[PDB]
């Protein structure tokens, strides 16, 4: 929204709320 | 070539993040 | 995201990602 | 009726959030 | 940990930390 | 009935989280 | 309180707690 | 900050800060 | 009565935290 | 529970969390 | 010269901290 | 010897990490 480096629990806060109701997967090693 | 190495090694943008979503 | 209650501390992250290199301001009704 | 008012008591989306930014 | 009510974002951080490289998969009940 | 069901509504433990792994 | 690096979302984290109802401007370019 | 309802893992987070180096103490009356 | 009792049922303060400090 | 680097406020956020109604101490010079 | 270059690039106290309250 | 010389500077696990609790 201004580049920044999303790391750890940080990136998995930022997808909560950026996806809301409808849901996300979270995997690592792809 | 997943998340990790596009947000956390590089850096990605809202509308490049909304592509993880369901 | 579809909408949902933003209160505290989750208020101010969540302007921090929204806003960025532009800066919020946050000013509750005293 | 403010941020507090408009986001906390009542709902708000990623369109409203915009506009307390600099 | 014995219990308690997680919700919101301290659920997906919870998960986060619990998963780690195995990775989470988070849907609500739209 | 989900994990906002079963976690946020009523308690789960470390072990009933682990389920929701991939 | 005793020193550390504050950086990212834990800035403006600190900054909600310590100042509190008063309340605080955030600008990352000044 | 004038005052406010801090409970659990915003408790914690306040206590680090406050601490620091000279550390905390968390025991709930379990 | 503690540290739930009194910041989390009630309200402290800044001052009211650092008792609980080592 | 795959391997992390824990600082800072995600050291005693993972804390909280794992330990839960029995308490635990936190000193950073030990 | 601001809060950035100062807190985050350098170290800064909880005195020196206040000073971007209102 | 103490907790961030383990899982800061160093790598710690769930049954490394219980050790602390009381
Ligand atoms: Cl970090
Ligand atoms: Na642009
Ligand atoms: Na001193
Ligand atoms: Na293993
Ligand atoms: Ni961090
Ligand atoms: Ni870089
Ligand atoms: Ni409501
Ligand atoms: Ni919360
Ligand atoms: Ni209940
Ligand atoms: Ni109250
Ligand atoms: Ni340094
Ligand atoms: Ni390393």
């Amino acid at each position: 929204f201004v580049n920044q480096h999303l790391c750890g629990s940080h990136l998995v806060e930022a997808l909560y709320l950026v996806c809301g109701e409808r849901g996300f997967f979270y995997t690592p090693k792809t | 070539r997943g998340i990790v190495e596009q947000c956390c090694t590089s850096i990605c943008s809202l509308y490049q993040l909304e592509n993880y979503c369901n």
